[PDB]
């Protein structure tokens, strides 16, 4: 039943600070690891000797009572995932796991989405279904709202609305997906998808027949 | 040095399954203790147990009733299994090594852990009675203005899919100076629709209007669909 | 022995020295001894052997 | 901060002079030291029972061959008899 944070945060270029409290931490050591998102973990530190195991620049580890102390490099930029953490009973037998603390850098630039929206065109047209895309990406974060419309006015008409997900450089890139039938893409409107998060918000048109 | 998953990645609740990793290039592949984790959906990490070659049988004592898992002394195979449990916990299932170096004398108490230390290429697994209809092309068809570069916008999107996976390939890995991939939702039906439009030096383009390659996994998994020439 | 020890000698009284342990350098491990595992069955069944009569 | 079997123990000794003291760490083995009654405080094992003094340095502790060879008017008979039980009659003698 080890307990890891998993929410801190920290600016960049200061000492940050990690923590994993357990009880079975004596024939334990302890692991971390940061898995950028979908990718694999590696090694945050490695045991090369019985006696000690900081010897490279960017990372050093401290050892408390129940607590571990992980501290790290001076500059925090640049490296910012999940930190998990885990360890082993004092049977040898098992390894427990217990969460990790996701930490981002403070100094963020400011949010602007500017992605191309594509219209539905050249395939579904040709069959029974219209496949509506207005595919934006590219925000920071989320909480951004696109406003479908009916002609210069939003309707939502029960469109879906995926989730956000860090890419690249902890940047969301959800998109947004609209379903509906295509007698309706060629009855309705014209069609143009704006996006709102604050101050200036851009946008892109679909056109329609524009070949 | 190399290490990467095998099997389907894919089942329904009932019936048990069972994934792979091969090792190979790697100078001693006999002596490293390897395990097994996985993560869920809500991105919780978990462990499941070592083994060796030596023959040591150990897993999470939360799962021991589902897994059981076998070893190849002759080439390295490690197989994995989960019968009784199976439903909520499905993700992204991964293959990694437990490296160990040695202090001094075996059977003695001296070979402490270096931890993991390589790991493979990433398999996703989820639970879900549906089966895959599978993907079919689709392209966005672009628009370009007259010149000067500037925007350059082109996608071949699939609306319907059922793996997890998917494979993102213009003009079979050709470019990667610009790549973009991104996911979507579930709909009412469960087969998500996941769509790439991706970055290129577009101005004036000629027969170097690059494909699209599909993941596919469970169905056949092989369509190429090029992209009008509309730039 | 797998220690590697050093020769820590401290005057006590006018000439005598005590001659201690010092930091062990270069890890620290058990002693051991090994036995032919294979050598040693045969040794054990040779005993038995004229034991018995 | 994790078997143990040594200690990394202290004490303060006798110098050169009796009128000055010297503190000086060391190390022991186990059960070369058992315990008195924190800081863990130890004493050596014989001080309780018996006196101590050190083995020479320069003294070498490897065994050599030493023959016992008889005086004059006796002799030493060695037995040449393979099998030989117990004690008894050895009747190859040298
Ligand atoms: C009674 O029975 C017992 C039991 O059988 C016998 O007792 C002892 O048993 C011990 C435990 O088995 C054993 O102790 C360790 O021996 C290790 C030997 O390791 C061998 O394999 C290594 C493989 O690793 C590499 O490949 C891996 C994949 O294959 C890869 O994953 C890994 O990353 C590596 O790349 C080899 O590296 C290692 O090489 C040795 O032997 C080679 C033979 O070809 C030789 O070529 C090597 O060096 C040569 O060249 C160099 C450079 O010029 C010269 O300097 C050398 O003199 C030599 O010519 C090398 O000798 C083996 O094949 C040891 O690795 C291990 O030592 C490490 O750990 C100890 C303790 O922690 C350290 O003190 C030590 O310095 C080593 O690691 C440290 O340094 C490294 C280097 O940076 C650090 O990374 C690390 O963090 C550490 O700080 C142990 O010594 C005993 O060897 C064994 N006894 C004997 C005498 O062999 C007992 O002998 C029996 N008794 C009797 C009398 O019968
Ligand atoms: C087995 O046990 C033995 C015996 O250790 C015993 O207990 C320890 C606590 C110590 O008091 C021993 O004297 C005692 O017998 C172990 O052998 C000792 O191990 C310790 C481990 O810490 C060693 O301690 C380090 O000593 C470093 C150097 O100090 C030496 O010289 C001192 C006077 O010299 C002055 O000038 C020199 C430069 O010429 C400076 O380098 C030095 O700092 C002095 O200013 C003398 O008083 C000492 O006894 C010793 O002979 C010293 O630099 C280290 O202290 C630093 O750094 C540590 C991390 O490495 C850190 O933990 C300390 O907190 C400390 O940080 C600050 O440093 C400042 C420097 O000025 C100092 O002013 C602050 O006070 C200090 N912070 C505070 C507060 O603590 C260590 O103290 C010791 O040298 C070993 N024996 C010797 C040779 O004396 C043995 O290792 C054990 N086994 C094993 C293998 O572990
Ligand atoms: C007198 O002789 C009799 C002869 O019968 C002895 O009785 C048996 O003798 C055999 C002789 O080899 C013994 O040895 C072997 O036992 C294993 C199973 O042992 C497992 O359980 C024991 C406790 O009983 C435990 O000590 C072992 O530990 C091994 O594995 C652990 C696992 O750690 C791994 O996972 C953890 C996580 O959980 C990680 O943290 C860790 O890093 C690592 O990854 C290791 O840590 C240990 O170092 C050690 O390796 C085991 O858990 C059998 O499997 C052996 O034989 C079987 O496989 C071989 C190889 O294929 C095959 O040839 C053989 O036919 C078997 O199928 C072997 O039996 C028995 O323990 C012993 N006891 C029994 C059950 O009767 C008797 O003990 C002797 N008396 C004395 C005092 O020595
Ligand atoms: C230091 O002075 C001591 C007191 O004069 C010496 O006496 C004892 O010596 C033994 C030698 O092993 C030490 O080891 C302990 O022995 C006790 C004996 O208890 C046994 O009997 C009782 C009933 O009479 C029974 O209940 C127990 O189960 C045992 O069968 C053990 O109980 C301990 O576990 C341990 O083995 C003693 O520590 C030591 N002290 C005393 C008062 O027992 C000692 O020999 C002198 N020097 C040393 C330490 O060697
Ligand atoms: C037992 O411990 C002793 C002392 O540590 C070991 O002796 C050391 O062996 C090394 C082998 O390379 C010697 O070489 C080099 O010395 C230079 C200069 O001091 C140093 O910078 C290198 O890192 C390296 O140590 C070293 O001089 C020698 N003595 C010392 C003072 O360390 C010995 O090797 C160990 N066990 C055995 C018997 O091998
Ligand atoms: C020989 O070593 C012993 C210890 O085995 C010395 O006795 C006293 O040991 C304590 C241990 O903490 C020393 O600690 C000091 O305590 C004072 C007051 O509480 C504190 O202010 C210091 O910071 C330190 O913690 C103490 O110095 C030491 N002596 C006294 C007067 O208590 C003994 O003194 C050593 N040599 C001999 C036999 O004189
Ligand atoms: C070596 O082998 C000889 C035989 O060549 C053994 O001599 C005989 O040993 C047996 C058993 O020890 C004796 O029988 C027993 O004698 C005891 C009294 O000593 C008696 O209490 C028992 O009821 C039983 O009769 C036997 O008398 C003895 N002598 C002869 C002539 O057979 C000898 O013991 C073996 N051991 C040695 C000497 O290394
Ligand atoms: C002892 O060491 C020698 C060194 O050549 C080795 O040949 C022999 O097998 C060893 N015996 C054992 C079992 O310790």
């Amino acid at each position: 039943e080890l307990t890891q944070p998993p929410s801190v945060s920290v600016s960049p270029g200061q000492t940050a600070r990690i923590t994993c409290s357990g009880a079975p931490l004596t024939s334990r050591f302890t692991y971390w690891y940061r898995q950028k998102p979908g990718q694999a973990p590696v090694l945050i530190i490695s045991r090369s000797s019985q006696r000690s195991s900081g010897w490279s620049g960017r990372f050093s580890a401290s050892w408390s009572g129940t607590t571990v102390t992980l501290t790290i490099r001076g500059v925090q930029a640049d490296d910012e995932a999940d930190y998990y953490c885990q360890s082993s009973d004092t049977s040898d037998s098992y390894k427990m796991f217990g969460g990790g603390t996701k930490l981002t850098v403070l100094g963020q630039p400011a949010a602007a989405p500017s992605v191309t929206l594509f219209p539905p065109s050249s395939e579904e047209l040709q069959a029974n279904k219209a496949t509506l895309v207005c595919l934006i990406s590219d925000f920071y974060p989320g909480a951004v709202t696109v406003a479908w419309k009916a002609d210069s006015s939003p309707v939502k008409a029960g469109v879906e609305t995926t989730t956000p997900s860090k890419q690249s450089n902890n940047k969301y890139a959800a998109s947004s997906y609209l379903s509906l039938t295509p007698e309706q893409w060629k009855s309705h409107k014209s069609y143009s998808c704006q996006v709102t998060h604050e101050g200036s918000t851009v946008e892109k048109t679909v056109a329609p027949t524009e070949c | 040095v190399q290490l990467r998953e095998s099997g389907p990645g894919l089942v329904k609740p009932s019936e048990t399954l069972s994934l792979s990793c091969t090792v190979s290039q790697d100078s001693r592949p006999s002596d490293h203790s390897w395990t097994w984790v996985r993560q869920s959906p809500g991105k919780a990490l978990e462990w499941i147990g070592d083994i060796h070659y030596n023959g040591a049988t150990t897993y999470n004592p939360s799962l021991r009733s589902r897994v059981r898992i076998e070893l190849d002394q002759s080439i390295p195979r490690f197989s994995l299994k989960m019968t009784s449990m199976t439903a909520a916990d499905t993700g992204m299932y991964y293959c990694a090594r437990n490296a160990i170096r040695i202090y001094g004398v075996v059977a003695l108490g001296e070979w402490f852990h270096y931890g993991m230390d390589v790991w493979g290429q990433g398999t996703a697994v989820t639970v879900s009675s549906a089966s895959t209809k599978g993907p079919s092309v689709f392209p966005l068809a672009p628009s370009s203005k007259s010149t000067s570069g500037g925007t350059a916008a082109l996608g071949c999107l699939v609306k319907d899919y059922f793996p997890e996976p998917v494979t993102v390939s213009w003009n079979s890995g050709a470019l990667t100076s610009g790549v973009h991939t991104f996911p979507a939702v579930l709909q009412s039906s469960g087969l998500y629709s996941l769509s790439s439009v991706v970055t290129v030096p577009s101005s004036s383009l000629g027969t170097q209007t690059y494909i699209c390659n599909v993941n596919h996994k469970p169905s056949n998994t092989k369509v190429d669909k090029r992209v009008e020439p509309k730039s | 022995r797998p220690n590697n020890n050093t020769r820590k000698s401290i005057r006590i009284g006018p000439g005598q020295a005590f001659y201690a342990t010092g930091d062990i350098i270069g890890d620290i491990r058990q002693a051991h001894c090994n036995v032919s595992k294979a050598t040693w069955n045969e040794t054990l069944g040779k005993v038995v052997k004229q034991l018995r009569k | 901060i994790t078997r143990t079997e040594l200690k990394n123990c202290s004490f303060n000794m006798t110098t050169e002079l009796r009128d000055k003291k010297q503190k000086v760490y060391s190390l022991f083995y186990r059960l070369d030291v058992v315990q008195i009654n924190s800081n863990k405080e130890y004493r050596l094992i014989n001080c309780n029972t018996s006196a101590i003094t050190q083995a020479c340095p320069k003294v070498s502790f490897e065994p050599i061959p030493i023959h016992y060879c008889a005086p004059a008017g006796f002799a030493i008979l060695k037995c040449k008899d393979k099998k030989f039980n117990g004690t008894g009659p050895c009747p190859s003698v040298s």
